[PDB]
RNA sequence: ACUCUGGUUUCUCUUCAGAUCGCAUAAAUCUUUCGCCUUUUACUAAAGAUUUCCGUGGAGAGGAACAACUCUGAGUCUU
């Protein structure tokens, strides 16, 4: 019943914003819903042919969008009364879950991108020389050494982290059953295709 | 709170440090997690960030930085000494750029936030590059470590090869572009300091092993933090530090006694909240109430660190360990940023900061109150102490020695010092620190230098703010309704002085276009435009970049140019400048400045020209860094030099004005070699005046540049997008419809993603990141930032070619149409006449 | 319910409703059968009604 | 100085955005500059010509309409020369307007029916159906003939192009039928027929 | 109207890029709400799982 | 067979006015 | 060092010179180091090179310019200064100094003042350009500018300089703008017959705080007491001082006797008892006034039986029958009815009268059109001061100096002002551009809606 | 390593609700534009104003639970 999103970025151009954005410019996504115009402006909303808007001194090369204008409410769009700024982009949320229950909960997945070490320049920074004058104290040791790196609960957890809002939480309050709308998030994304 | 001014009277114990990064990289998070260690009664909302230091309406609706802030802050030393801190809290995005450069003048020294995870990326690199420039110290922080643990998962061992591969590109980057080999950076130097900003992590070297000492007691933790990073080993055994791994399956001492806790710290909190986190919560001596332990995965994980890592001394002692304070860093502040230079008095006086010495400051920000009719100024003091209602002489940015008329005399009332949001108000400032003046909006535009009248009558100012980027991007303004025109232009006057790198000009039709770099740039002015300073309905043109003009062919005959008075006759030819020598114009490489015998030696040399001919050359281009040329070429066979110097100069500026407003597209004639071929002076002064020369030089230029057959040059962004590998495909054909050539396609070590570098032209850019976004379903994201000019397909001197309206022309007509419609905005003539 | 009772048909803002009802049953059954199970009327799931 | 004479000039809205006048600022200003030159010939106390109540319409470089009004006619007229791609015959709202020298199809005449000449059509209908409490039927259906053959022989061609027409004459027909039909039953019919 | 009129529709675009909007693979290990996991791994274009393929060792 | 008066917009363009008159 | 010998002084003509507009660059739109083109009239950049200023001088071969800031003349091409006596008119039309005498002698001055254009026209009395039907404002102005203690003060800028002002203050921009403006109205070296008010408009926008729009037509009352209140707000110190020059010169000293009225719906014996119980007695209260407003009684609303249609004419000393313990005048407030009877206490040396037009009845706003019948050679309101406050009081002898009236309904209307010359006794209406000579005869023939007088 | 610390649940009541009262979402009335239009009663769809309704939090008050020590912490708590 969740869908498997870790990031808002998916909700770009298809979030509250730019909803009330597209209501309030009278134009529409073209996955979003479509409405009455915010106010009518039947005379206003085809000006005359002034020298400020000359269709000859304006250079074309792609087409201005309604998603450019809803984007950019202040600049592709005239008299933006009542809009929102949409939020902008978030940081790429790149959480890879663990498929395999063996597995550690730690472990460098293959989707990720091999580091390669290199070595052309050989790694040279200053630090004296080995084994000469430092010696720590013998009860002087690594702030966890008896507890063992991930336990069977920890790549569980490390999901919990990144899962939608029922379930990132110890715990919480108690909602009614009327107030759970289990396919809200289902038409919030984007229609399949075909 | 009274101890916050009196520590600005010792100018050592205060740090002027600036926080550049990319987009998005922790800094405003690492403000806010310094203003709630500092402030008990400031703390963020469990799911919403704090968004402190950001105070404008849309830094928080957008998310992303739009102002530098200033912070001013008093934090504890490792040692335990309070030290002064001031911060720059600079937006990210490469649009905003000019922001960082308002703020980074003004600071010694620089914190680079770098994501562990992201990587370097680009606003990064070309961060670090401009802070070489104003040779900044350089300081790198690379945040969001729990990136690397809560989200990829990566090994210990590899987590510590992804931050030591991150170290090393940044140094070799920093290599790439500083000569002194100083600017290494590493942990254990006290340099790279790593940190979490969500979860309020901040740690050195030396601040982890301060904390291994008050656990322990009796440790050395500048000596153990000497031997906590690289190849170095520890053996239990014998207690001791090898350069070889004691075992055969050994981890690396950075693993095995920083990276190993924190990882598992962190897993105790993710992970076993309810079945082990007592246990190793008593462990470490943190103590958390049952309430505490109520809290969700992120608050608890939050809490557990800052009762950890405690106070964030490791940032403080970075700072103050490599990043200079004032007293001792405002030589090469002066060195590079004075005109004047540090060999004058006043060099030599404000080099010493001396707070009594003579009063001195350097205002390069402008900030907005509720009401925006009232601008105050934001700048370092660089020598005595301002006082609040106290007249001062504020200079202007093109103030000389000899013209007074730039200066003003204005009395400054209140003045603070701005902490974020809230600023304290102060009696005085002395010198080294930021401040904001009040009182001195009206004759300061942009850059401005500050100083007492009544005395130091020999003041100069410092060099204007230099921006990293060309602004390209080109919006027409107008008003709604003409009666409320005049409200509009007041506007504009605001929102020049709000934003460094904006730029209002009227053209001769009378449209009012704006400047910008790129979208998100002119969409933030023009919501401040409508919404804080002019508050009437604004009509915003169709979005246009601006054009170069230049050429590709010797001009097929001389041409020439005479005086009313008929007695003066120029004649000049024109040719295309030589591949780098205008990027090297550009880039101060070569200036008019240098002795002429060092720059015919770089030309001669470097580029293999003529050494007479190097001698030969006169002066630059539109500016003293302009990237056209103009070169005497008169044989003194048959032309008098003395006497052609008087003209040299009237000649200089008439080019230099040619160059400025091009024939074929109205401005910025680029990378042309002009050559002046025939000089008949007039023997009397009279008939040889600038009023008659300089408008037979422009026209001279123009018919030489015109002769030759001239190209224009539209800007190409280079666009970097990181994207999941299945994005990649889609980003190809995006590019492919908007005319971009892909470059580079690399995936990003240490990470599942790729980044794609490729040359879109900037008249094709707009919309890129919102197609790119919403194609690829917000997995694909883009940021723009100008790359260089390159020669548009077509000719623009070809008239059998029609223009077809409202229709996208292809390549071969491009340049024509990306004229005759530029001429269209500007009011001026269907076609370029030859004759004129 | 609109085909079962007609309620609508004395208070016709009930069919905002309806209207929303049956796009539900669309937002659910081409997502309840949309792998080896064909059409058919075997959805239960009428919690959003 | 503020180019505020582009705000108050009235423009037949009825047209496209390319076939409506395009206020160019020189054209504008001129349009300016002809209207108070012919409002000093007339002394203000004789008569006088109001602003709001006129329009000037200019063919220049810029404009490739002219735009007129008179007898309930919006016309304009598109000259072949310059922005007529193809002189077709098949739309009977165009007046082919030909040369009396060249004998050629120089320009094309578009018709209109005026929006005041609509209005007074639909304030007709209006006052001849609110007039029916106490009427014979075929005294309403006769008014409604009068004034239907009154609208369409007088503005015969000029309906075809004016579809806001074409929509408020069914519809004021379709509302003599409903009157019709109530004044019948006090109930709509269903499936009415037309006999 | 008990149905909705196909003239209703918004998703009507002249540009092939957003008539075909590139669907995320949600790092191949994801699944959108509703659909049954094994049709989705069958329709998968699977360009993470050939990646994941030839990076096993 | 509804009896109401549809509207001819977008109608009979095929015919011309002058047709089915002598 | 070439100055004194310039051979651009004959490019230079004085026609196109308006420097009435705000000093701003026409390209960079920029406020610092103002410089117009006197060939052209054009604001520049300011002297540099590579400046606005010279971009023009070599394209358009303008040899001569003007720094706005400095009142200095200046050779862009050659970049040298101007020191010549021929240029000081042209200084003297953008910085209008006036000395002591001549401010003195304003009153005492019957000289024809002649423009540049030919058209001979007086000082003070200088036709003020409309720009966007706000003629309200430009005759508030104009009758604001004859008040001759008013005119002494704002006429040297040094005057009302030198005082200390709040640093978020914008009203000091607008005080001291009138002051400009005004001094440009009575500066007898006028290029251009006529004074453009736009900037004075322009500043009264930006501190009316969108009140008093450039286009709406504001009433005049409401503005001449809000820019009153606003020039006694802005003079003197950080703290308002008790005796402003706006308050020396309009502001009087009024008695109010309101009474609480009972309920008219009472019984006798209850309304009596309510009387006695302390809270329906009659209370003085002493105030400030700026103006007297006068209110028109109520129109015959009927034909007169005998000549029909006859335009209602009420006597000055009827409305002045007011502000005596004789005529009260019961206020029907929505809550309860007042009976508040006003009395004069000390009379201004000026005295402004503002007659209650455009009063909104029950479902719109209508205006009086009832004439007042009042002799324009002198007033006596010695008889309107309680015997307590006549002792004090020796001239009570009012003339009129402005004269405001209100042609047409409220929703569209002009605004003419009639002003009394002191020099010549001769009153000039003006209306807009337009300037008559009218005879004092039929000043009272018009709907007059603010009146200025001088107690001499 | 100590003496006192005194529960939590639940049923009500009375006020305040700032905050997504509510990680949910209705209806009616009124006022503007509307779409249908032919009379009420249903309505079309946007804005604006209240209102009722299904709920909610906090505070205070009064019960029962029902026990009960303690939890916990003020500290000297001690080797
Ligand atoms: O659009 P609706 O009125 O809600 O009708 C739908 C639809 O029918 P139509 O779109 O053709 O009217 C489908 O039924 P089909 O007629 O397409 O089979 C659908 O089921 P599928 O989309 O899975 O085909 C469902 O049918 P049901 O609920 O019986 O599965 C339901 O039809 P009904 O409203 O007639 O039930």
């Amino acid at each position: 019943l969740l869908t498997d999103l870790v990031d808002d970025n998916y909700f770009y151009l298809f979030d509250l914003k730019a909803f009330f954005t597209s209501k309030a410019l009278n134009m529409a996504i073209p996955g979003g819903p479509k409405f009455e115009p915010l106010v009518r402006d039947i005379n206003l909303q085809d000006e005359d042919w002034n020298e400020f808007n000359d269709i000859n001194k304006i250079i074309i090369r792609q087409p201005i969008r309604t998603e450019y204008k809803i984007a950019f409410p202040y600049l592709y769009n005239n008299l933006p009364h009542h809009v929102h700024l949409t939020w902008y982009h978030t940081p790429n949320v790149v959480f890879i879950k663990t498929e395999d229950p063996d597995l550690p909960a730690f472990y460098f997945d293959p989707l990720i991108n091999p580091i390669s070490h290199r070595h052309s320049v050989k790694s040279q920074e200053p630090l004296p020389d080995d084994d000469e004058e430092f010696e720590l104290p013998e009860f002087v040791e690594p702030f966890l050494k008896d507890t063992p790196l991930y336990t069977d609960n920890t790549a569980n957890g490390i999901a919990l982290l990144w899962a939608p809002r029922p379930f990132n939480l110890r715990s919480g309050r108690t909602r009614r059953a009327l107030d759970i709308p289990l396919v809200k998030n289902w038409y919030r994304e984007h229609c399949p295709a075909g | 709170m009274d101890f916050l001014a009196d520590l600005m009277d010792n100018s050592e114990l205060i740090r002027n440090v600036t926080l550049c990064g990319h987009l998005h990289h922790g800094k405003t998070c690492f403000v806010d997690c310094l203003i709630e260690q500092t402030h008990p009664e400031i703390r963020k909302r469990y799911d919403q960030d704090l968004c402190y230091t950001d105070i404008l309406f849309t830094e928080q609706e957008r998310g992303v930085g739009i102002k530098s802030t200033p912070v001013t802050v008093v934090l504890p030393d490792t040692k335990g000494k309070s030290y002064l801190f001031n911060i720059m809290d600079t937006p990210g995005h490469v649009n905003f750029s000019d922001e960082v450069t308002a703020g980074l003048r003004i600071s010694d020294g620089v914190v680079l936030f770098i994501d562990a995870a992201e990587g370097v990326m680009l606003n990064t690199e070309r961060l670090i590059k401009h802070a070489v420039q104003e040779r900044l110290a350089v300081t790198v922080c690379i945040n969001k470590i729990d990136r690397l643990i809560l989200e990829l998962k990566l090994p210990p061992t590899d987590a510590y090869y992804k931050l030591r591969h991150i170290v090393d590109e940044v140094n070799g980057l920093i290599s790439m572009y500083s000569t002194d080999e100083n600017l290494i950076l590493s942990p254990l130097l006290g340099n790279v300091c790593f940190s979490s900003s969500q979860y309020s992590i901040c740690f050195t070297l030396g601040s982890f092993a301060k904390i291994y000492a008050d656990t322990f007691g009796d440790i050395n933790y500048q000596e153990f933090a000497k031997r906590l990073w690289g190849d170095i080993y520890f053996n239990p055994k014998t207690r001791k530090f090898t350069k070889k791994a004691p075992t055969s399956s050994s981890q690396r001492s950075f693993v095995e006694f920083i990276l190993e806790p924190l990882y598992k710290i962190l897993a105790q909190v993710v992970g076993d909240v309810d079945t082990s986190l007592p246990r190793t919560l008593d462990e470490l001596g943190i103590h958390l109430t049952k309430e505490e332990l109520k809290l969700n995965i992120r608050p608890l994980l939050r809490l557990v660190c800052k009762k950890f890592f405690g106070e964030f001394t490791g940032f403080v002692d970075m700072c103050v360990q490599h990043i200079p304070s004032p007293k001792v860093g405002a030589k090469p502040k002066i060195e590079h940023t004075y005109t004047g230079g540090v060999d004058s008095d006043l060099g030599e006086a404000m080099s010493d900061c001396d707070p009594d010495g003579p009063l001195m400051c350097h205002t390069t920000k402008m900030y907005s109150t509720d009401d925006g009719v009232q601008f105050h100024a934001f700048g370092r003091v660089l020598s005595g102490t301002i006082h609040a209602g106290q007249p001062v002489k504020v200079l202007g940015e093109n103030y000389t020695l000899e013209d007074e008329e730039d200066s003003q005399i204005c009395t400054v009332g209140r003045l603070w010092i701005s902490v974020a949001r809230y600023h304290i108000e102060v009696n005085r400032v002395p010198a080294g620190n930021w401040v904001l003046i009040e009182g001195v909006d009206q004759p300061i535009v942009k850059t401005a230098t500050i100083t007492e009248p009544r005395g130091n009558e020999e003041a100069q100012i410092f060099r204007p703010l230099k921006f990293n980027t060309t602004s390209v991007i080109k919006i027409a303004v107008e008003p709604v309704n003409p009666s409320e025109l005049p409200k509009m232009l007041d506007g504009l006057r605001k929102v020049n002085k709000s934003y460094p790198s904006l730029t209002t000009k009227v053209e001769e039709s009378g449209e009012h276009v704006i400047l910008g770099t790129g979208e998100l740039y002119l969409d933030c002015v023009m919501h401040d435009l409508r919404k804080m300073y002019s508050e009437i309905d604004i009509k915003v043109a169709d979005p246009v970049v601006t054009f170069c003009e230049t050429v590709v062919e010797t001009s097929s005959l001389k041409c020439f140019a005479e005086t009313p008075n008929k007695k003066n006759k120029i004649t000049m030819i024109a040719e295309p400048l030589e591949k780098g020598l205008a990027e090297d114009i550009e880039n101060e490489v070569v200036q008019i400045t240098w002795n002429r015998k060092k720059l015919g030696e770089f030309f001669q040399t470097k580029y293999d020209w003529d050494l007479l001919a190097a001698r030969s050359i006169w002066a630059f281009g539109p500016d003293a860094t302009g990237p056209n040329i103009l070169v005497d070429d008169t044989l003194p066979s048959e032309v008098d030099k003395a006497l052609l110097g008087s003209v040299k100069d009237s000649i200089v500026q008439g080019f230099q004005w040619g160059t400025r407003e091009g024939p074929l597209c109205d401005e910025l004639i680029r990378n042309v070699k002009f050559k002046i071929l025939d000089a008949v002076v007039a023997q009397e002064p009279l008939h040889r005046g600038g009023g008659q020369i300089i408008p037979t030089a422009r026209r001279v230029v123009y018919s030489a540049f015109l002769m030759a057959t001239p190209r224009l040059m539209e800007p190409y962004y280079f666009v970097e997008v990181q994207a999941p590998a299945d994005c990649v495909s889609a980003v190809y054909t995006v590019l492919a419809r908007r005319r971009g050539h892909v470059t580079q396609d690399a995936p990003i070590p240490g990470s599942p993603l790729y980044t794609i570098k490729a040359f879109i032209p900037a008249i094709d850019s707009f919309g890129f990141e919102t197609d790119l976004r919403t194609h690829t379903q917000g997995q694909a994201f883009s940021l723009s930032v100008f790359h260089h000019w390159q020669i548009v397909p077509g000719d623009p001197l070809d008239k059998s070619i029609v223009i077809r309206p409202l229709e996208p022309q292809p390549a071969p007509h491009l340049a024509r149409e990306f004229m005759i419609k530029t001429r269209r905005r500007k009011g001026l003539s269907e076609d370029v006449s030859i004759s004129k | 319910v609109g085909q079962l009772t007609g309620m609508y048909r004395y208070k016709y803002k009930l069919m905002r409703q309806i209207r929303m009802c049956k796009d539900l049953k669309h937002l659910i059954y081409y997502r309840f059968n949309t792998g080896p199970v064909g059409k058919g009327p075997g959805c239960g799931f009428w919690a959003a009604g | 100085p503020n180019n505020e004479n582009i705000v108050g000039y009235n423009n037949k809205k009825c047209w496209p955005r390319d076939a409506r006048m395009r206020l160019m600022k020189h054209d504008v200003n001129l349009g300016r500059a002809v209207f108070w030159d012919i409002k000093n010939r007339l002394p203000r106390s004789v008569t006088t010509v109001q602003w709001e109540n006129s329009f000037v319409s200019v063919y220049s470089k810029d404009n490739p309409n002219l735009l007129f009004n008179m007898c309930g006619f919006e016309c304009r007229i598109l000259p072949k020369c310059r922005t007529s791609y193809e002189e077709f015959t098949h739309k009977d709202g165009v007046w082919n307007l030909q040369n009396e020298v060249t004998k050629e199809r120089t320009a094309q005449c578009f018709l209109r029916v005026d929006d005041e000449s609509m209005q007074r059509f639909h304030n007709r209908v209006r006052q001849i159906l609110m007039a029916s409490g106490s009427t014979t039927f075929t005294k309403i259906v006769n008014k409604w003939n009068t004034a239907l053959i009154g609208l369409m022989t007088y503005f015969r061609e000029a309906v075809v192009n004016t579809q806001e027409l074409l929509d408020l004459l069914v519809k004021c027909e379709n509302k003599i039928q409903t009157r019709i039909k109530i004044g019948l039953n006090s109930k709509m019919p269903s499936r009415f027929p037309p006999v | 109207v008990f149905e909705w009129d196909a003239s209703e529709d918004t998703s009507i675009d002249y540009n092939p890029l957003y008539k075909e909007r590139h669907q995320v693979q949600l790092l191949g290990r994801g699944f959108i709400a509703g659909i049954d996991l094994k049709q989705q791994k069958r329709e998968q274009s699977r360009f993470y799982g050939d990646l994941m393929e030839k990076r096993r060792t | 067979p509804t009896g109401e008066v549809l509207s001819l917009v977008g109608k009979l363009e095929g015919t011309r006015m002058g047709d089915k008159a002598q | 060092r070439r100055s004194r010998h310039c051979p651009y002084l004959d490019t230079i003509n004085r026609s196109v010179l308006d420097f009435d507009f705000e000093k701003l660059c026409s390209i960079s739109l920029s406020h610092i180091n103002a410089y117009a083109c006197l060939v052209c009239g054009k604001y520049f950049q300011g002297r540099g090179l590579k400046s606005h200023a010279y971009i023009h001088s070599v394209q358009f071969s303008h040899h001569v310019f003007l720094n706005l800031h400095t009142l200095k003349f200046y050779c862009l091409p050659d970049n040298y200064e101007i020191i010549d006596s021929s240029l000081e008119d042209i200084t003297y039309v953008l910085k209008p100094t006036f000395t002591k005498q001549q401010i003195a002698n304003l009153d005492k001055q019957a000289k024809l003042s002649r423009a540049y254009d030919g058209t001979t026209y007086l000082p003070g009395i200088v036709g003020l350009n409309n720009i966007k039907a706000n003629d309200y404002a430009n005759a508030v102005l104009q009758a604001l500018s004859n008040v001759p203690p008013l005119r002494n003060y704002f006429l040297e800028e040094d005057n009302y300089k030198n005082i200390k002002r709040p640093p978020g203050d914008i009203m000091f921009l607008l005080v001291q703008r009138f002051g400009e403006l005004m001094r440009k109205l009575w500066n007898p070296r006028n290029f251009k017959a006529h004074v453009s008010p736009h900037e004075m408009l322009q500043a009264v926008v930006l501190c009316s705080k969108k009140t008093f729009q450039i286009t709406k037509q504001g009433d005049g009352v409401d503005f001449l007491s809000w820019f009153l209140n606003a020039l006694h707000s802005a003079l003197g110190g950080t703290k308002k001082k008790k005796k402003t020059i706006v308050t020396d010169v309009f502001q009087g000293s009024m008695r109010i006797f309101t009474k609480k009225l009972p309920h008219p719906d009472l019984p006798a014996e209850e309304k009596e008892q309510l009387l006695h119980n302390d809270e329906y007695q009659e209370t003085m209260v002493e105030s400030t006034f700026m103006y007297l407003t006068l209110d028109l009684p109520t129109a015959p609303l009927y034909k007169d039986e005998k000549e029909q249609l006859i335009i209602p004419q009420v006597p000055l000393f009827n409305i002045l029958a007011k502000f005596n313990g004789i005529t009260e005048k019961e206020y029907k407030t929505y809550k309860e009815n007042f009976l508040k009877r006003f009395q004069l206490t000390k009379l201004p040396p000026y005295l402004i009268f503002c007659i209650k037009r455009f009063t909104k009845n029950n479902f719109f706003v209508e205006k009086n059109p009832t004439i007042v019948n009042f002799p324009i050679t002198n007033v006596d309101l010695r008889e309107y001061l309680s015997e307590e406050v006549q002792a004090v009081h020796k001239n009570t002898t009012y003339d009129l100096i402005a004269n405001i009236v209100h042609d047409g309904k409220p929703s569209e209307g002009s605004y003419r002002i009639h002003v009394l010359h002191h020099g010549t006794g001769k009153w000039y209406e003006l209306q807009d551009l337009q300037v008559t000579d009218i005879l004092p005869q039929m000043i009272t023939l018009s709907e007059a809606y603010i009146q200025i007088w001088k107690r001499r």
